[PDB]
């Protein structure tokens, strides 16, 4: 195995080696004793990191084996174990674990490794404390990333957990299920050093995975560090940031990563976290921060399905409206959004939040007092966005923005119950988003952009974007008439002939659609089939 | 002491280092030895004023690292500065006579502000050294441990904070090599130097060649005792 450092192939052998050390009892222990001695000698090899790991692993196991005292009494702990293990840590035994874990016969590997990971907690705690204390003292109040990372062995361990456990909830549950891991978590919660603290937050996020695990993580902070302390930290940072006008980004990014993970996988609890991080998160968003996008993503997680959207909409409108001066024209409104949502992350976050809020509802006469009211200006903003999208950098990025946009557009189409008409209403008809949505769609890069999604089709994620493109076109055809007659007159800039020539004339889209009926995804095929009917 | 406190704030002495800062604190320090006087100073809010003055910006706990026991930079505050914090460190030990949470986080807060020193002191006992460095570490070791015992104050009634870890290992390396240490160690005070020349072997107790290293030995030795627990 030594005669491999990078070679991924090493992973194949880890199951055998992890389990082998696990079953040291089998060996004799004349043999085990000999290996132990040989390994201490073997500390000569820094170049082979993976030797260093495996040996360290053996030690983690050996300690347990020495439990039958014939062996243990014989040995002196400081010489026999701690000195060597410490040497291994120094020689990057944790780092390579992290690598094994990060770069994840799965059953054998997962089982054997999780046994490894756990052995380290229970048997090793002396080492953890030794390292933690070592780290706290070492740095002194221009540190380079390399200097920060040198001593970081404890944090690396936390990451080891994060990578290994992630997904896998199964494994993750072990932490939460009984109240030593649970001790481990409590212990980790205690480590105050900003870097340890941030990795602790990240590790827990990984642990939060199941709907079930997420629930425990909720309780962990709430009941037996509290959520309140967390928001407090965010609040404090906010003040420091603004009063002032990397370390913080690490901490904050972690704070958000964690809140996001749980809020997403939760239920009625969501409201509780919502009311509490919502107010604080809103305040943080006002500050520039690199981060803006991230809080928007978290905010979105908080947004509830029901009526009680209102606090969120106000925050958003207020948070676009506040600085901007709006003339009585449209452009000034666009400017408000453009000024605030300066960078790419800001926009993507914004889109996710908006997608969520627009899902099914918002307040009447929104923006009243400050500006011409209503939802319409937000859709105009998208002109800035998906108009632009075509000229992304970075396909992955373009797709990232395009998708939220399609989902929003589709939602707005569903947003009005067309059926009521075919088989203060006026005001309601004015307020719904379906109106501005149709207006923009008719604006022929708008139609084109939607159309190109169809022309160029097929990772799986991209496939979804395609389905949405079709579904939207179908929806438009079905109710194109409704908009022109009923909706447009009420609420009575301009009209239709443009999309048709382009869809109908322009042929490639028609042919592409034809090809789609066959290709399995029923959503794409069934919809493609419907469209041609609508076009004809 | 009220004037002494004011002088501390006043002590920039821009001509070079802050003579007055150290002098005032030392005067307070001598007074601080009296336990009763110590309480008054805290009531006075000496700890409050110590963090607040202009000097606080200067410390290498807040600024850079130029302050060091061996620093060439001298609008002489740089080496004088560790002297003020470090020598005047003893103030906090003495104030502790209060024995209960009242000013413990105040004193502790003081230390909290000077993070750069907490890191530096510990690093300082990396292999480069002065006798003074040993005392500073010894001093901090006492505060944290005591503060920690008090940390076991809980609110095991109330709140506390600070950092223990790197120093112990550093100390051991120094103890083992007396030879390296004597060469390595340098006197910095006129008072320190004669003891360097002088010799107090003792085989009443022997462990060192010189007078100076014995003192050096004594300080780091105690530090190990407290930390070991």
């Amino acid at each position: 195995l030594e005669r491999v450092s990078l070679d991924a192939v090493n992973l194949a052998l880890l199951m055998a080696l992890l389990y082998c050390f696990d079953i040291s009892f089998i060996e004799q222990k004349q043999y085990i004793a000999t290996i132990h001695s040989r390994l201490q000698d073997s500390q000569l090899w820094k170049l082979p990191g993976l030797q260093a790991t495996v040996r360290l692993a053996w030690a983690l196991a050996l300690r347990g084996i020495s439990q039958l005292p014939d062996v243990t009494a014989l040995a002196e702990f400081t010489e026999a174990d701690e000195a060597m293990a410490e040497l291994a840590i120094a020689d990057n035994v944790f780092l390579f674990l992290m690598e094994s874990v990060v770069v994840s016969q799965e059953e054998f590997y997962i089982r054997r490794v999780h046994n490894l990971i756990t052995d380290f907690l229970a048997l090793m705690p002396m080492k953890v404390k030794q390292l933690r204390n070592r780290a706290d003292e070492d740095a002194r109040m221009m540190g380079n990333e390399p200097p920060i990372s040198l001593r970081r062995d404890l944090e690396h361990l936390m990451l080891l957990i994060g990578e290994l456990y992630k997904k896998n909830p199964e494994l993750a549950l072990e932490y939460w299920c009984p109240t030593v891991l649970s001790k481990f978590v409590r212990q980790m919660g205690d480590l105050l050093p900003p870097t340890i603290y941030i990795p602790y937050l990240k590790m827990l996020q990984g642990l939060a995975n199941g709907p079930q695990c997420a629930h425990y993580c909720f309780s962990l902070l709430k009941v037996n560090v509290s959520w309140e302390h967390f928001f407090h930290s965010l609040m404090l940072y906010h003040e420091h940031l603004r009063k002032d006008l990397q370390k913080e980004q690490d901490g904050l990014i972690a704070f958000l990563q964690l809140t996001s993970t749980i809020i997403t996988w939760s239920e009625n609890a969501r409201l509780a976290l919502c009311e509490t991080p919502v107010v604080v998160i809103l305040g943080l968003l006002q500050c520039s921060i690199p981060l803006k996008a991230e809080l928007l993503k978290t905010l979105a997680a908080f947004g509830k399905s029901p009526e009680i959207a209102a606090s969120l909409w106000q925050s958003l409108e207020y948070t676009i409206l506040q600085t901007v001066r709006i003339p009585s024209g449209i452009e000034v409104e666009l400017n408000e959004i453009e000024s605030r949502c300066e960078e790419y992350p800001l926009t993507r976050a914004f889109c996710q939040l908006i997608s969520t809020l627009v899902e099914s509802s918002f307040p009447s006469n929104l923006g009243a007092g400050l500006r011409p009211p209503g939802f319409d200006p937000y859709l105009q903003f998208l002109r800035d966005s998906v108009f632009r999208f075509r000229t992304r950098a970075r396909a992955a990025e373009k797709w990232e923005v395009a998708e939220v946009v399609l989902e929003v557009f589709y939602k707005l189409l569903r947003d009005y119950e067309p059926q009521l008409e075919d088989f203060g209403e006026e005001i309601i008809a004015y307020k719904p988003p379906g109106f501005s949505l149709m207006y923009h769609l008719l604006n022929e890069p708008m139609l084109e952009l939607a159309l190109s999604l169809l022309e160029e089709g097929v990772k799986k994620h991209l496939e979804k974007a395609v389905q949405h493109c079709l579904a939207l076109l179908n929806l438009t055809l079905q109710k194109e008439n409704l908009f022109m007659d009923l909706l447009r007159e009420s609420q009575l800039v301009c009209p239709l002939e443009q999309l048709l020539q382009g869809i109908n004339p322009k042929a490639d889209n028609v042919v592409n659609i034809a090809r789609y009926l066959y290709h399995g995804n029923p959503e794409l095929a069934f919809e493609s089939a419907k469209i041609l009917c609508c076009i004809s | 002491l009220p004037t002494l406190l004011t002088t501390l704030e006043v002590s920039l002495r821009m001509k070079q280092n802050l003579h007055f800062t150290e002098a005032t604190l030392h005067l307070l320090l001598t007074l601080a030895r009296t336990q009763q006087g110590a309480t008054a100073v805290a009531g006075a809010g000496i700890t409050q004023s110590i963090c607040l003055p202009l000097l606080s910006v200067y410390q290498l706990s807040t600024n850079g690292t130029a302050q060091t026991p061996s620093a060439s930079r001298k609008s002489l505050d740089a080496p004088s500065w560790p002297g003020v914090y470090r020598l005047s460190m003893s103030l906090m030990e003495q104030l502790l006579k209060t024995l209960r949470y009242n000013f413990l986080p105040e004193a502790l807060d003081f230390v909290g502000v000077h993070q750069e020193r907490t890191l530096q002191c510990l690093n300082a006992v990396r292999t480069v050294q002065s006798l003074a460095c040993l005392e500073e570490a010894d001093h901090t070791v006492g505060f944290i441990l005591q503060l920690s015992n008090f940390m076991k104050e809980w609110h095991l009634m109330r709140d506390i904070q600070v950092n223990l870890g790197y120093l112990c290992q550093a100390c051991t390396s120094l103890l083992h090599s007396r030879k390296m240490l004597q060469h390595y160690l340098q006197n910095k005070n006129g008072d320190g130097l004669p003891s360097a020349v002088a010799q107090r072997v003792q085989r009443t107790e022997a462990s060192e060649q010189q007078a100076l290293h014995t003192v050096q030995y004594g300080l780091l030795k105690i530090l190990s005792k407290t930390l070991a627990a």
